[PDB]
Parts: structure tokens; C-alpha cells; sequence
């Protein structure tokens, strides 16, 4: 083509890739803050966790409506996923994940009941005209608890009136920078806990049932906000992988081009060259 | 003084693509972005107008030791501007020196003769 | 000769859209090549997978070409091949792998070649 | 409220120290202002990203070659 | 008609360049979008098949004015074609008007006989 | 010729000024188009709102224009034209309408067409 042309070409590709690595370093930034952020829970989830293993399992107590695993009609289904793009297949993984398990063993849309976080799943599952019960949209890059205690006390209050039997947990499991691993998880009835290792029993200055019915709860919510945690640092790491792959992609881009660049010059200076030597010699 | 300014300069050049999206690391990039628009800001000239050579390291050395970190950018030029004039009006010894000399004064005498000009600028 | 009055009607819309498709698949290419398939539209990535498709089938397995690869090769009536370009393009066989439509013949062939290969 | 002989923690959803249960409140409805101007402004900031990123990509897609 | 017919086409060509991935777009960019869509439709025509001003610039009103905006993209062709038809049969009046008169004739008179052929037209 | 030592220090001041302002208000076009004027922020609203200003005060009424128009036409000297976009500069004039800047001349012309609109 013309050298014009490829000069132009280049200078364009050199401009996407420099904006494409100024959003990997803040996706990177982002992604530092997030894994701090979610370090901060440790403390909170691993006491009360400890808590409901030693009291739940204790003296009995199954009888409690959370634990048992009664008959099923509804089943409930929360997926957690981005309000933003350019994350690769992040959010892509998990709606193909929920739509493959929900015609897989349903077959009818009153079997199933969907709650969505983020604008891209709530838009898929709306082209499909699939029913979304609940959803919330535009979450901040750092969501706290506060944020999310709403709705996680709204899908709990509903299980509890029996609306839907059981409900899973759909979300991208942060691995390491390079491997997001999507996650099936049965948020509750509480079909089994992890027996913590102390093993103590406590005094109930309200009787069992009266504390039961309080503290599981704030345990399914703190679940909740922990798998929201893990999906936001997720979906920073495929960001920033998304970035740095598309970076790259230029690079060679641009490395192609010089050549085809180079040849374009050669050919140029020779045609120019012999023109005016022929001119010169028609005289 | 020039080694300073010249890493400066360079360091600041290939992060400048980037200071339109705000914090990228704020430990030491914004610094570093700070530092390259001082840089910048204190290199335009304008017309007829040259400048003496201690002058010039007078100021390049301010702009490189950190003294005009707090300075805002938009007042680089006027600190400057008035730098010129405190200099000649109280800072004659120095300037004898590096004419004489051809090498910078003791440290302390220009760290305090700057520290002495910043108490008197105004900030606008 | 590619004219209504010429071809037909049928075979004049089917070859036009499916140079519509191409010409689609051939302007996304940039975006393809950079961002990959992710950022695309729901339209888009449909357009992209029938192309790939339509692509393929384009390819045939000469009787010449025998010596080459020892396939004996095929010969296609016009009908056929508008009839199957027809159905690509109404998406009937989206579901099968993009690599049972190379070197195939008609369209049968094409299913055939995919249940071989497991399907 | 959780108690051991040698330890003792209370677990809450939410914590203040002036000990005026309409300071926390006041506290929580305060919150709400900054989680909304949060929210925007991380909208805002990826959407102007994606479109200097638009508008590269049409640059060198009508740069044909 | 000409000016208005420009305009749009040049904000859709603008507009078109954000839509090609990535997020979507407000409610206004997407009617002009559909605007713009609908206006390319029209400009298409087949060959050996000249079409005299007349009926032209009432196409061309039609579209600009939002009768069309209603009408699937698909359909718009068709919908062209029996708007000739129609104009052959109920239309002649303000055909006359435009071809002696060289001008545009009552609005009034413009939108009953559109709204009426609307009222006959059938979408797909 | 845009020089301090050929037209004057305020003459190169202003001049700068106004260069400046409109390259910023040229940056927002896109992101004013797609995003929407909601989402600007105060400081960036109020360049825009200047340079609107400043781009409309920069056209004229001509002499050889009064049949298109009808209005007289008018000769600016460099004095008040440096005058007046210092002024505009300044947010004097920022609570007229902004149709007021157009097809005007002088600087008084513009509080004299926003008066006769009824400010």
C-alpha cells in the first residue's frame, strides 16, 4: 500500500497500545486494593465461622428450618458478575455456567427464581426473558458491606418465607493473576458445616432456637460478601491478563508493519530514482 | 546539576501517556509526574532574553534538590521570575563564586539563601 | 451474469448476503485481531460464526487434486450449492464444528463429516 | 456476643464509639453520599478509558491500509 | 428536505464509530441511530430504474419528518414502493402542485395523505 | 506576528488565553457527545460555558453580508475587540444568553441584543 497510509496505521496502533497499558496499570492498582480489601475480612468470617460450627452442631439444634434439607420446588439462583467490560470471558464463563446448569436440570421457568448482580448479567438474562427477581447495579471498585447487606438480608428473608427451597452461589474464584476459576456454591440450607477443631460448648442465656434464628443469618450474608469479594478481585486479575494480551497484540502489530513500511520505502526511492534518470537520459 | 535533571526529564517523557487516567501508584509515579511538569515549567524561556550561566544552575539546582515541590506549577515561571531579582539583590557572593570559581558554593549558604527567598514568596 | 434475470432470484439473494456476511466479518477483523472475540456484540459474534462457516464451505475437494491427498473429489449442481449456502445462512447448522465444512462437496456431506468426527 | 474466660469479642455489622445510636445513624445515612459520588466516579472514569479506546480503534480501522 | 436529509446522515456516520463494541450506548444515540439506519435504507435503489423528483422529495419528506420511524428497518423499501403506487393512485393532486409549481405544497394536505397510506400499509 | 514585541503584552496575553480555552473546550467533544454534559465537572462546565461564548463573539456582521441579513455591518478596531474578549475572559458577561455573541460586533452590541431579547 501506500507508505502514507502504513505511517498512519502505525501511529494509530501505537496509540491503542499505549492506552491499553495505562488501563492495565490501573486495573493492576485496582487489583492491589482489592486483595487488601479482602484480606480485611479474615478476622470477621473465620470467628463467626467458628462460632456457628460449635453452636449449630452442638447439643442437636438441627431441627432449626436453615438446616434441614426440606423437599424442593423453587430453586434459587445468585449470580455474581460485572457492571463493567473489557474483562475478557469473565463474565461470559459464569452466564454460560448458570444457562447450562438451569436448562440442564429445570426445563420450566417456574422451577427457578435468578438474582443478578451487575448490568451485563441482568442484561443477558432479560434478552432471554428469563425470570430475574432481584438485582443490583453499579457497585463501587471497593464495595463494602453496607452496599451489599440489603439485598443479601432481602434473598435471605425470601428462602425464609419460603418462596424457594434452595439457592447456589455462581461466581469467578480468584486463583492467581492469570487463573479465575468459575465457582458452584450451595449457599444454604446449610446441608453440612466444617467442624472447627476446639469443639467447645457455650451457655444460651436465650434459648437455642432464639439465637439460631439470629446468627445463621448474618452467616449466609457473610458468605455472600465474601464471594462478592473474591468475584471483585477476579474480575480486576482478567481485567488487568485482558489488558496486557491486547498490549501485546499491538506490539506485533506494529512489528509487522515496520517491515511492510520498510519495503514500501525501498520501492518508493527505486521508482523515483529510475524516473528521473530516465528523464535524464531521454535528452 | 545537570545529571539530575536529565534522569528527571527522561522518566517523566515515557509516564506522561499515562497521567490523564490519575493515580496509577501514588508512592512514587505522581511524584514523578510532579517533578517532570517542574521540569517542564522551568525550561520555557521566552524572547531575547538569555540568562546567565550561575543563574541558570542556581535555579536548576533549586528545581532538582526539591525546593520547589510545594511550589504550585502555574507559579514556577514567577518564582523564577523573582528568584532572579532576590538573587541579585542579596545573593552577590554566590554568583561572585561561580563566576570565579566555576563551581557550585557551599551547600548550606544557597540552602539557606533559597529557604530565606521561599519565606518571602507569596503563593497565588 | 450474476443478475435476477440472469440467476434467478433466490440465487441472487442468497449470493448477496452472503457477501453482506463476509464483508461484515472482513471489517471486524482489526477488532478481532486486537481485543478478541469478547468485546463483540451479540449481532457481531453471529455474524462472525456464520462467516467462519460460510468461509469453509466455499472450499471443495477436486477430482484433480486426488493425487495430492487421495480424496476423490466431488462435483456440485448449482441448486445444491444455493440450497446449502441457503440453510448456512438460516443458521440450521450452527451447532456443528467449523472444521466439518472443509473440502466437503454438499451440504450432506458436511453432517456426515461431523458425525465422523463425533457429534 | 461470644465469651471465653481469657477472650472475649462481640461480632457487629456495624461499630461507632460516640455511643449515641443517632450518631450512628447519622453516620450510616452520611455514608450513602459518599457511596453514590464512589460509584459515579468509577463509572465515569471507565467510560471515558473506553472511549479514548473507541475512538483509537476507529482511527485505525479507517486507516485501512 | 436536502439540508435536513444531510444533517441526519452526517450524525449518524458520527455516531456510528462508538457502537461498534464495548458498552452501549444512551436512549437519544440510539434514536438517531435508527434514524440514521432508516435513512440509509432509503437511499438505496435498483438498477435502470430513475425515479422523477416529485415523488423524490416527498420520499425523502416522509422520512424526514418521522412517519417512517415506526416502520421496521426491512420494511422500508416496500414501503416505498407502495408509497409510489399509492401516490400514482390518490396522490396525482400535490404531484401536479409540485411538478408546475416547483415547490413544496401544504403541510396540512402532506400528512393526510401520508397517515392515510400508513393507515393502508400493512408491516411484516 | 502574534508576538509581545509586535502586537503588546495584553494583545498576546489575551490571544494566548482564548487559544488556550478553546483547544480545552475542543479535548471535550466526544466525551460531551457520548457521555453527556451531566457528567462534566464544575470546572470543566465552566470552560465550556466561556468558550461558547468565546466562539460565538468571534463572529462578525459584514458589509458585503447586508443582503443576506439586512443588518449595516460593522468595523471593529483592534483595540476593542482585545477589550471585549478580555472582558468575556474575566466572566463578566457570563450571565447573558448565548445568543447574545452572535453576528454582533462590539462588545456594548452584545448587551445592547441581549436587552433588546428581554434579559
Amino acid at each position: 500500500a501506500s507508505l502514507r497510509d502504513i505511517k498512519t496505521r502505525i501511529n494509530a496502533t501505537k496509540k491503542t497500545s499505549q492506552i491499553t497499558k495505562a488501563m492495565e496499570m490501573v486495573s493492576t492498582s485496582k487489583l492491589n486494593r482489592a486483595e487488601q480489601n479482602a484480606k480485611s475480612f479474615v478476622p470477621y468470617m473465620e470467628k463467626i465461622q467458628e462460632v456457628v460450627a460449635n453452636v449449630a452442631l452442638g447439643a442437636g439444634g438441627a431441627s432449626h428450618p436453615m438446616l434441614v434439607s426440606r423437599p424442593v420446588k423453587k430453586t434459587g439462583y445468585l449470580v455474581i458478575t460485572s457492571d463493567r467490560g473489557l474483562a475478557g470471558a469473565y463474565n461470559s464463563n459464569v452466564l454460560r455456567l448458570v444457562y447450562q446448569t438451569i436448562q440442564k436440570r429445570h426445563a420450566s421457568p417456574d422451577e427457578y427464581a435468578i438474582i443478578v448482580i451487575g448490568r451485563v448479567g441482568l442484561s443477558f438474562f432479560r434478552k432471554r426473558n428469563m425470570p430475574v427477581i432481584l438485582d443490583i447495579t453499579r457497585l463501587p471498585d471497593q464495595p463494602s458491606f453496607a452496599d451489599i447487606k440489603e439485598i443479601a438480608r432481602k434473598t435471605v428473608g425470601l428462602f425464609a418465607d419460603g418462596t424457594f427451597d434452595e439457592l447456589y452461589m455462581y461466581y469467578n474464584h480468584y486463583v492467581s493473576a492469570i487463573q479465575q476459576e468459575v465457582t458452584e456454591r450451595k449457599l444454604l440450607p446449610l446441608t453440612d458445616l466444617a467442624e472447627n477443631k476446639q469443639r467447645t460448648v457455650y451457655e444460651f442465656e436465650p434459648s437455642q432456637e432464639e439465637i439460631l434464628d439470629v446468627l445463621l443469618p448474618q452467616y449466609a450474608e457473610s458468605l455472600i460478601y465474601g464471594a462478592l469479594l473474591d468475584a471483585k478481585a477476579s474480575e480486576h486479575a482478567a481485567r488487568m491478563t485482558a489488558m496486557k494480551n491486547a498490549t501485546d497484540n499491538a506490539n506485533e502489530l506494529i512489528r509487522t508493519l515496520t517491515l511492510s513500511y520498510n519495503r514500501a520505502r525501498q520501492a518508493a526511492i527505486t521508482q523515483e530514482i529510475t524516473e528521473i534518470v530516465a528523464g535524464a537520459n531521454a535528452l | 546539576v545537570a545529571g539530575t535533571l536529565r534522569l528527571d526529564l527522561a522518566a517523566y517523557r515515557e509516564l506522561e501517556a499515562f497521567a490523564q487516567f490519575g493515580s496509577d501508584l501514588d508512592k512514587a509515579t505522581q511524584a514523578k509526574l510532579a517533578r517532570g511538569a517542574r521540569t517542564v515549567e522551568v525550561l520555557k524561556q521566552d524572547l531575547h532574553q538569555p540568562i546567565p550561566v550561575e543563574k541558570q544552575v542556581l535555579i536548576i539546582y533549586a528545581l532538582t534538590r526539591g525546593f520547589l515541590d510545594d511550589i504550585p506549577v502555574e507559579d514556577v515561571r514567577r518564582f523564577e521570575k523573582e528568584f532572579y531579582l532576590f538573587l541579585d539583590q542579596n545573593g552577590q557572593h554566590l554568583l561572585e563564586h561561580i563566576r570565579t570559581t566555576k563551581d557550585l558554593p557551599n551547600e548550606d549558604d544557597l540552602n539557606k539563601a533559597i529557604e530565606a527567598f521561599k519565606k518571602t514568596f507569596v503563593v497565588s | 451474469a450474476l443478475a435476477p434475470e440472469i440467476v434467478g432470484e433466490e440465487h441472487y439473494q442468497v449470493a448477496r448476503k452472503v457477501q453482506q456476511t463476509l464483508q461484515r466479518y472482513k471489517e471486524l477483523q482489526d477488532i478481532i485481531a486486537i481485543l478478541g472475540m469478547d468485546e463483540l456484540s451479540d449481532e457481531d459474534k453471529l455474524v462472525v460464526h456464520r462467516a467462519r462457516r460460510i468461509q469453509f464451505f466455499l472450499s471443495q475437494n477436486f477430482h484433480v487434486a486426488e493425487q495430492f491427498t487421495g480424496q476423490p473429489g466431488s462435483y456440485v449442481p448449482v441448486k445444491e450449492t444455493v440450497r446449502g449456502f441457503k440453510e448456512i445462512l438460516e443458521g440450521k447448522y450452527d451447532h456443528l464444528p467449523e472444521d466439518a465444512f472443509r473440502l466437503v462437496g454438499r451440504i450432506e456431506e458436511v453432517v456426515e463429516k461431523a458425525k465422523a468426527m463425533g457429534v | 456476643l461470644e465469651v471465653r474466660p481469657d477472650k472475649v469479642t462481640i461480632l457487629a455489622q456495624a461499630a461507632e464509639r460516640a455511643e449515641d445510636i443517632d450518631v450512628l445513624r447519622a453516620k450510616a445515612a452520611k455514608e450513602r453520599a459518599e457511596r453514590r459520588l464512589q460509584s459515579q466516579q468509577d463509572d465515569i472514569d471507565f467510560k471515558r478509558a473506553e472511549l479514548a479506546l473507541k475512538r483509537a480503534m476507529n482511527r485505525l480501522s479507517v486507516a485501512e491500509m
